[PDB]
């Protein structure tokens, strides 16, 4: 967005008792993923890690082993109450990296200042045969 | 919900425990029959692995009239034990005894 | 029990033919027909009948009678349950008609 | 005993009346395992003019239920209040669905 | 009547009639034609 | 991640799962799809692996030599060819009991052995091997060519030895080479030792390297073969009342055309294969000086292709284009060569039954079962491989742009119609195939069986007539004197022909009835459908309505998810994995076909077969049911007969394709969930999370479990059919 | 005589399997009162499987070595020896009705292809139009092949769907 915010381990977690499908020995040795969300008011909502939750009053922090779980969560918690919430990736050394709204916009929008990447310029079925690209590495769609 | 993951893996333990030992066992007399070793199976004769518990509970059932059930003047079924009834020359009802072979289908 | 419960049994099923058995025996066929019938409702997927299907389309457009209602293969889902469906009737109608021969023949 | 329970007859069109086997009692048809006919020896019934009259209220007790049917969707359709009252529904079914009708088969 | 009429203008229904029809049809010929086969007269 | 097993991919090498093994093992030998990697490497490679396949097979067959000279009875088997059944190998079993051990001992010997199905005593015995210590020298020789092979193998792919990438592309040389080296004088020198050695082994003299040089084949002396008399060759054939083993009976005839089979044995005359053989040879000398080498004479294939172009636009630009199709794309000449292959293979099996190469092979009904069988198999399932790798070739190496409007354009042009039209077939063929089989069978089930549809095979039956078969009567060619056919050569092979062809009791055209015509109709059956799976495959290969992009997604891709209405099973790899279940099926319904025929002549009730293979209950009953009493008495509580192995891998055979059937029916999510309960319960336990995994567990891919499944089905298949075959026909024949 | 078959009357085993079915159906019968439908149900049987037998005789039918009839398959050598009724008049009988039904269905698509929503009419019948096409394909080879001659039968491959290559 306009700053990028930064992850606090301090927030407090919502409302909930143990977890099964939370995190396993990825979190401690690879990355994980943190999501945050500032709720207006105290309310219910379903973890995608198992059963339900009560998120507090304020800032609320989440962990999962999964980036997917995370959106799964967002796009929950957007789609129920509007939250816009959004998460950070953790790995072992402690490196936050800022994930779901890069330009602070949602990806659904366009706010002007993204790049194209990973783009073709040419319709699909257009690509060459298979034959044409042969011991070198590149794949049709690839060029 | 909360710990589905947990009844989950304990049942799959459970499962894959119970499927080692009963077909596991059943391949096991299979092989030793093939082999030539009656006195290696899983068999009525060789290794006796009898229901003791099912023949208990059918022994107590075949007295529930004797002394737990005092005004039934016989066994509820005739499969617990007792005389063979017959009705026109086919057996009807008769006590069924149970051994290996029906203590590894049981399981 | 391959010899001494399926292969000792199930005679009655084949030497049905010319008795009032024999419907029976047919059943018995017609079930394990149903019973292969449908693995390849529980095998393969849909991409390779939908473009059997797509050829079938192209050879009723050469003769214009390719039908407005677009030809679709069936869906995962549909073919699972169509597989699933097609396996117990073969399976349970094997089990009914060499039960009932069997028991009829021999009972 | 000795003639075997039949309850479905065949007509002969193309070889199948080979499937009324003589069952006995100067009888052709198919051997029946459903048990129907201890059921009814069960019941009292001995003519086949009480096994008639049993048809005949059975088809009526089905018109009246398909009736009951379109009456209570089209017609009459309860509300969300009366299907709500499990209380209620739990002491009709434990009273009259199983009680009364056991007390009536009783009698 | 014309909904009905419809109804019974849809594919299963005349379908079913169509399968009872021949099925008589085929029934019957073999009823009174017994153990037709070869074709002779 | 980057292990150091997949060195041959960089990216399956940075895969932490264990998938990375399984990709790492099935991606082995697909050196076009390695990273870093050439033409000229792959063909050195390609080189380095049929040097060491041809290893392997040299290997193979020396093993089978050594085990059969060492614990074996091919000296008792000389001696009797009839009685004492051959030996394959030895059994040390610890786990074997007593009554094991007392049940296996037969053939004489002094401990368990197994019962030679192969056939490699009548070869041997056919050949001229008649010592265990020539067995022996022929083993320890074969291992030495294997050990040579290797060392081709090494040398070949070592650097400044390596060929070039056109040395492999000069399709002109290695055909004219492949033509009179490998195929005309190794030929030649095969009847120069049937000549020297087999026929004299056959006619009671024994002729070794010991004697060798100074026993002189035919009593003319190749005086004969210089003067152009080669009719003295041709004089003095064996005799009807000729023993095989000794020199009663014999005569001096190294060359004829004898016909028909040798009446002590029921096989093919020695002679008669020494000079099919040596017209074989010169046949393929001749035609191995057609393409042009580095002589000024020859024939240029992509000359050839050019101009075998159609006036009027009949096959639009004909063949051309095709010579660099062919030589560029690897998958086109793999597919060619297999598909060949294939044809020979079902073409040996269909040959050798009928007529019996090997002496004494006739009267061995498990071996020529098991022969046929195992042919059959392998012939299918080459045929499904050749079909596999075309569809490789229209993936991966198909140019359009090089070979535009020529026949390969043409039949990716009208692919509809051929797919279309091969349906039409098949579902014709099946439709009425099961109609009247459930005819049939019901009505034999109503107890009048005249009722059934029973049309004769007037086909087959005509043909065989024109063959020589008089038993179906008619005046066709090969059974009226008056026949110009008849006329031509009938002092040549006629007078043995026939007397091969009208005896009932050989399998030279066996008599065939409305069961065999139903039973070949299913067949074609089979082999249209088979073939229309594969050329769906083959032809959608590349592109489809539903998958256009298909050649971008190469030929093994899983699907591309629910969308469209679902897309699994669409690549061509798993068209090939249908196909192989309906191979399956084709072959299997061709060997319950030999089997069940085979079986009722060798019992001499014949019309058992004719009046029992019309009806579906027949085969179930009186095949499936009636012969499978000795095999599953193999062993029970009451005992243990000499068939309690075939029992117990035929309930194994049953087993693996119950295992196929688990891999099958389910296909991915239900194991990966399952998996990763199993991994948060061995995470969350004390005693048991100390040790911990080094790749992470994972479902096996769909592409993979198809291939697990078709691989276990197959086995369970090839297994079970395998022990029903041989415990039938040898719990009740020897 | 042809292919090695004996004809059926002149046949011993159909003969054999004649008797075995009177025997087997006499032996069922004699468990009967006369006066039972049960009797008269057998005697039908029977009566039916006698005119079976003799019918399949005195028509050509050939049986060989089992007495159950075969038919002769090859026109020319079914209609040079009495038995082109066999399989060569079924096949022309059974292509009269298969073009039948192809060429009503094939008018019905033509038909119903015209008007807007074709899926209706092809899910929700016209029951008059099919009845009125189904008496109006008696002659379907002649309009068949007529439509073969004027092109109607088939279409350009221009105007049809094809996979990519
Ligand atoms: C024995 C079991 C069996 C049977 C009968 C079939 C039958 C069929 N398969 Mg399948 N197949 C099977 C197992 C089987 N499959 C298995 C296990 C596999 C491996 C996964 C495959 C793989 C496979 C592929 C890859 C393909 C087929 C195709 C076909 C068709 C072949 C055309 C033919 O022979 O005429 C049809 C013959 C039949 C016997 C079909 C059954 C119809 C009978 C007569 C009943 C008809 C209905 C009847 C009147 C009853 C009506 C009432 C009832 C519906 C309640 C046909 C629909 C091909 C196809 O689609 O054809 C174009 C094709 O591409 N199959
Ligand atoms: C008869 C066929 C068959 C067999 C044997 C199996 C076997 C298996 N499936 Mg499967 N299943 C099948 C068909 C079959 N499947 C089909 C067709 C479907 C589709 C509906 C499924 C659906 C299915 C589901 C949905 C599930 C299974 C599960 C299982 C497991 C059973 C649990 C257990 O105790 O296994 C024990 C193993 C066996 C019984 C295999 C035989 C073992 C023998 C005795 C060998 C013993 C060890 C041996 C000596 C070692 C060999 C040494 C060698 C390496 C040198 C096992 C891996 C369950 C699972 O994953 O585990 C709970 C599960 O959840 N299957
Ligand atoms: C495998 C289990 C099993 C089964 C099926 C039976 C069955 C039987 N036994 Mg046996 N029994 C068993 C194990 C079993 N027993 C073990 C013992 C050793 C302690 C005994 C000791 C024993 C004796 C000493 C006697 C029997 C008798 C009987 C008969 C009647 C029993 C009766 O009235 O039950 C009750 C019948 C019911 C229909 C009640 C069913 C209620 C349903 C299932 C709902 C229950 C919900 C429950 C109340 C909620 C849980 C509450 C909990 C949280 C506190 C019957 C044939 C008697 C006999 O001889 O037969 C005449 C007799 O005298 N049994
Ligand atoms: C003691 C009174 C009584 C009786 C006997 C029944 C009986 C029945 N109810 Mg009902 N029910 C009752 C009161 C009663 N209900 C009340 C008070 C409520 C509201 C709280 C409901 C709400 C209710 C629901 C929501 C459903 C049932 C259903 C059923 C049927 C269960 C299926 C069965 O066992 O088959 C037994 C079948 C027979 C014995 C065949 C004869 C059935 C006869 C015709 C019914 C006679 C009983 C009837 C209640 C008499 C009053 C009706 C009168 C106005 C004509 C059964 C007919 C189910 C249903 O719809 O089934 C159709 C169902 O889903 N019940
Ligand atoms: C002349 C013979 C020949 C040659 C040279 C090739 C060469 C090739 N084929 Mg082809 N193929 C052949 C025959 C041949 N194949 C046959 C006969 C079939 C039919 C079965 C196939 C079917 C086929 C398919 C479907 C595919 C190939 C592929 C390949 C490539 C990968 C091979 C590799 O390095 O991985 C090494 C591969 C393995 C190690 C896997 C082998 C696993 C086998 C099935 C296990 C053995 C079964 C059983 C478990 C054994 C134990 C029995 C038990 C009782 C103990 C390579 C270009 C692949 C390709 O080009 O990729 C796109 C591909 O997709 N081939
Ligand atoms: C005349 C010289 C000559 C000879 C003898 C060979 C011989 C051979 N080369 Mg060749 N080659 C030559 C020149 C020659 N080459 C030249 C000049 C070039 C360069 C242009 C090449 C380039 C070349 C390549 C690139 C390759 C070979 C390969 C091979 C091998 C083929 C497989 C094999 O063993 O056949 C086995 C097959 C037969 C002997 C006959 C085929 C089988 C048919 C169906 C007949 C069956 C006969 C009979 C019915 C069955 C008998 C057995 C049964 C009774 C048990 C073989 C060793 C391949 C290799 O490395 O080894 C695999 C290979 O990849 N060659
Ligand atoms: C393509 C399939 C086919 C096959 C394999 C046969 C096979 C046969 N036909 Mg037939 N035929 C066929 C189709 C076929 N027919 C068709 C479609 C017709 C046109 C109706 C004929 C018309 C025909 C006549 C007119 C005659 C044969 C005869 C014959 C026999 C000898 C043919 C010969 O050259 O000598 C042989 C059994 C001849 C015969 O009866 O053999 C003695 C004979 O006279 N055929
Ligand atoms: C009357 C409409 C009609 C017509 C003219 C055709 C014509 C054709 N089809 Mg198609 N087909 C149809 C309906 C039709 N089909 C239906 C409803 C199905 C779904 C079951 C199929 C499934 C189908 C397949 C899978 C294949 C064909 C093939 C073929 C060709 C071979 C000829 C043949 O008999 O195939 C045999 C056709 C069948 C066995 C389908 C019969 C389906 C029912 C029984 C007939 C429906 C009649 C219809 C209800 C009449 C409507 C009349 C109206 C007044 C109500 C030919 C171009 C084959 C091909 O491509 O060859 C080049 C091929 O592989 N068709
Ligand atoms: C074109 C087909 C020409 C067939 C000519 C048949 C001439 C002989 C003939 O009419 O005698 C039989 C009388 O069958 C009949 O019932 C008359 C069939 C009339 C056939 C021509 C229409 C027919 O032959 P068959 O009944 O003895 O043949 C065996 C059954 N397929
Ligand atoms: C055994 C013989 C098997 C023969 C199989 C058919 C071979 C010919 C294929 O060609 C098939 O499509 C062509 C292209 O639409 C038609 O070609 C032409 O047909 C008519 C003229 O004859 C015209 O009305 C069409 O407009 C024209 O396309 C052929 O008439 C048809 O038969
Ligand atoms: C065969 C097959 C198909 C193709 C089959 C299809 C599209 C269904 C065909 C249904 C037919 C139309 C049913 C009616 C058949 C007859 C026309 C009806 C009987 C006719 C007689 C009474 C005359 C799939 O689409 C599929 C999808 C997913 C998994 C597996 C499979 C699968 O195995």
């Amino acid at each position: 967005p306009w700053k990028q915010p930064e992850l606090d381990p301090d927030t407090p977690s919502p409302i909930f008792g143990g977890s099964t499908g939370g995190l396993l020995r990825k979190a401690q040795v690879e990355e994980f993923y943190v999501t945050t969300w500032e709720s207006p008011k105290e309310q219910i909502f379903e973890m995608p890690t198992g059963g339900a939750a009560i998120m507090r009053k304020g800032p609320n922090l989440l962990k999962f082993a999964r980036k997917e779980q995370c959106l799964a969560l967002t796009t929950q918690l957007r789609t129920k109450f509007k939250m816009t919430p959004c998460f950070y990736r953790v790995y072992a050394d402690g490196k936050v990296e800022y994930l779901h709204p890069k330009d602070g916009v949602y990806p659904e929008k366009v706010n002007a200042g993204r790049v194209g990447v990973n783009q073709n310029m040419r319709s699909i079925g257009e690509n060459v045969d298979p034959i044409k690209v042969k011991f070198t590495g590149s794949q049709p769609f690839t060029i | 919900i909360r710990h589905r993951d947990a009844i989950i893996s304990h049942l799959n333990w459970v499962s894959i425990f119970l499927g080692f030992h009963s077909f596991g066992l059943y391949i096991h007399n299979d092989t030793m029959s093939a082999l030539g070793r009656p006195q290696d199976m899983f068999s009525d004769t060789a290794i006796q692995l009898q229901p003791v518990f099912a023949q208990w509970i059918q022994n107590t059932h075949f007295t529930a009239p004797q002394l737990t059930a005092p005004n039934a003047l016989a066994a509820t079924s005739l499969t617990w034990g007792g005389d063979v009834v017959a009705v026109g020359g086919k057996v009807a009802m008769m006590p069924i005894a149970l051994g290996t072979s029906d203590f590894l289908v049981h399981h | 029990w391959l010899r001494d419960f399926l292969w000792a049994q199930s005679s009655q099923v084949i030497q049905s033919y010319g008795s009032a058995l024999s419907a029976y025996g047919l059943m018995f066929l017609g079930a394990h027909f149903v019973w292969a019938f449908s693995l390849m409702f529980l095998f393969s997927g849909r991409g390779y009948w939908q473009e059997l299907i797509e050829s079938i389309v192209w050879a009723h457009n050469k003769l214009r009678v390719a039908p407005s209602i677009q030809p679709r293969a069936l869906s995962i889902t549909q073919g699972r349950a169509v597989g699933v469906a097609h396996y117990l009737l073969g399976g349970i109608a094997t089990t009914w008609s060499f039960f009932l021969a069997r028991i009829i023949a021999v009972g | 005993t000795h003639i075997k329970p039949s309850a479905q007859v065949v007509w002969p069109i193309v070889g199948q009346e080979i499937l009324n086997g003589d069952v006995g009692g100067g009888f052709q048809g198919i051997q029946i395992t459903s048990g129907f006919f201890q059921l009814w020896r069960a019941s009292g019934i001995t003519s086949e003019l009480q096994l008639y009259s049993t048809a005949i209220g059975g088809l009526v007790l089905a018109a009246a239920c398909f009736f009951a049917g379109w009456f209570h969707y089209h017609k009459a359709a309860p509300k969300l209040e009366w299907f709500q009252n499990v209380e209620s529904m739990l002491n009709h079914h434990l009273a009259g669905l199983l009680g009364l009708g056991s007390l009536a088969w009783a009698g | 009547m014309k909904d009905f009429t419809t109804y019974l203008s849809t594919a299963p229904v005349v379908g079913l009639g169509w399968a009872i029809f021949t099925s008589g049809l085929l029934i019957e010929i073999n009823r009174f034609f017994p153990d037709p086969l070869v074709f002779s007269f | 991640a980057t292990k150091l097993f997949p060195k041959f991919s960089q990216g399956l090498a940075q895969d932490p799962s264990t998938r990375r093994i399984w990709y790492g093992l099935a991606t082995a030998h697909d050196f076009e799809s390695h990273d870093g990697m050439t033409e000229e490497n792959l063909y050195q490679k390609i080189f380095a692996s049929h040097f060491g396949q041809l290893a392997i097979i040299f290997l193979w067959t020396s093993g089978n030599l050594f085990h059969v000279a060492w614990q074996g009875n091919f000296e008792q088997w000389v001696t009797d060819p009839i009685h004492v059944r051959p030996i394959a190998h030895a059994i040390w079993d610890p786990h074997f009991g007593q009554p094991a051990v007392e049940a296996f001992t037969r053939g004489g010997a002094s401990g368990p052995v197994n019962i030679a199905t192969s056939g490699v005593y009548q070869w041997w015995y056919t050949i001229g091997l008649r010592s265990n210590q020539e067995l022996y020298v022929s083993s320890v020789f074969l291992a030495l060519v294997s050990a040579v092979f290797l060392f081709a193998g090494w040398l070949h792919l070592q650097p400044n030895f390596q060929p070039s990438l056109s040395w492999f592309k000069d399709a002109e040389s290695r055909l004219n080479h492949h033509l009179s080296g490998l195929f005309g004088v190794s030929s030649l020198a095969w009847t120069g030792h049937l000549v020297h050695v087999a026929i004299p082994e056959s006619r009671g003299q024994h002729v070794g390297w010991d004697n060798f040089l100074s026993v002189l084949p035919h009593p003319q002396g190749l005086t004969p073969f210089w003067s152009g008399n080669w009719a003295a060759y041709a004089q003095n054939p064996d005799t009807a009342s000729h023993a095989f083993g000794t020199a009663d009976g014999s005569g001096t005839a190294i060359l004829t055309f004898l016909g028909g089979f040798h009446p002590q044995t029921q096989s093919l005359w020695l002679s008669d294969m020494a000079h099919h053989h040596l017209a074989i040879a010169v046949l393929f000398i001749v035609a191995g000086h057609m393409y042009r080498t580095n002589f000024g004479i020859g024939h240029r294939l992509e000359a050839i292709l050019e101009a075998h172009t159609p006036p009027a636009g009949g096959l639009g630009a004909g063949h051309k284009g095709l010579f660099h199709t062919v030589n560029n794309s690897l998958h086109f000449q793999l597919g060619l060569a297999l598909a060949s292959v294939g044809t020979i293979t079902s073409l040996v099996a269909q040959h050798m039954y009928s007529l019996p190469p090997y002496a004494y092979l006739a009267v061995d009904f498990t071996t020529q079962a098991s022969l046929y069988t195992h042919h059959q198999y392998i012939a299918g399932f080459i045929m499904c491989g050749a079909f596999a790798h075309g569809a490789i070739f229209f993936i991966r190496d198909y140019d359009p742009e090089q070979n535009k409007g020529n026949v390969l354009a043409r039949v990716l042009d009208h692919k509809e119609a051929i797919i279309s039209h091969l349906s039409w077939v098949s579902l014709f063929l099946g439709f009425h195939t099961l109609g009247l089989y459930v005819h049939n069978d019901v009505v034999q089930a109503f107890g009048t069986p005249e009722k059934q549809i029973l049309i004769e095979p007037v086909f087959a039956q005509w043909i065989q007539a024109a063959q020589g078969k008089s038993l179906y009567g008619f005046d066709l060619l090969l059974a009226s004197s008056s026949s110009s056919a008849y006329s031509a050569g009938q002092s040549l092979w006629l007078p043995g022909w026939l007397e091969a062809i009208n005896n009932n009791q050989n399998s030279l055209f066996l008599t065939i009835g409305p069961g065999d015509f139903l039973v070949h109709h299913a067949i074609a059956l089979g082999l249209h459908t088979t073939t229309l799976i594969l050329v769906k495959g083959a032809l959608d290969a590349r592109g489809s309505k539903l998958m256009p992009d298909k050649k971008d997604f190469g030929y093994s891709f899983p699907c591309d998810g629910p969308g469209r209405g679902g897309t699994c099973d669409i690549s061509a790899y798993d068209a090939f994995y249908l196909a192989v279940f309906w191979m399956l099926n084709t072959i299997g319904w061709v060997t319950f076909y030999w089997h069940w025929k085979h079986l009722t002549l060798w019992q001499g009730n014949v019309s058992q077969f004719d009046e029992s293979s019309t009806y579906l209950m027949g085969w179930l009953r009186d095949y499936l049911w009636l012969n499978s009493s000795q095999l599953i008495n193999g062993y029970n509580p009451f005992g243990m007969n000499s068939l309690s192995v075939w029992a117990w891998t035929f309930l194994f055979g049953h087993l693996v394709y119950a295992t196929g059937f688990m891999f099958l029916i389910s296909w991915r999510g239900y194991w990966q969930e399952l998996i990763e309960t199993l991994v948060w319960a061995h995470e969350k336990t004390p005693l048991a999370n100390l040790v911990y995994w080094k790749d992470k567990p994972v479902a096996l891919s769909i592409v993979q479990a198809r291939l697990v499944g078709l691989a276990h089905f197959s086995v369970g298949y090839i297994f079970t059919y395998a022990a029903f075959l041989i415990a039938s026909t040898s719990g009740r024949f020897g | 005589d042809v292919a090695g078959l004996t004809p059926c009357s002149e046949s011993k085993a159909y003969n054999k399997l004649e008797r075995k079915e009177l025997k087997t159906l006499e032996k069922r019968l004699k468990k009967y009162e006369p006066g039972s439908a049960p009797y008269l149900a057998l005697q039908a049987t029977k009566e039916r499987t006698q005119n079976r037998f003799k019918n399949y005789a005195k028509a050509g039918l050939l049986c060989g070595n089992d007495g159950l009839p075969h038919l002769i398959s090859d026109p020319g050598l079914a209609l040079r020896f009495n038995h082109a009724g066999e399989v060569f008049i079924p096949t022309f009988g059974f292509l009269y009705v298969a073009g039948y039904i192809g060429h009503v269905g094939r008018q019905y698509i033509i038909k119903s292809k015209e008007d807007a929503k074709p899926t209706d009419k092809e899910i929700i019948l016209d029951v008059p139009l099919a009845l009125q096409l189904a008496f109006q394909g008696w002659a379907w080879p002649l309009a068949a092949i007529q439509e073969l001659r004027n092109g109607s039968l088939l279409e350009k491959d221009e105007n049809i769907t094809v996979s990519p290559r």
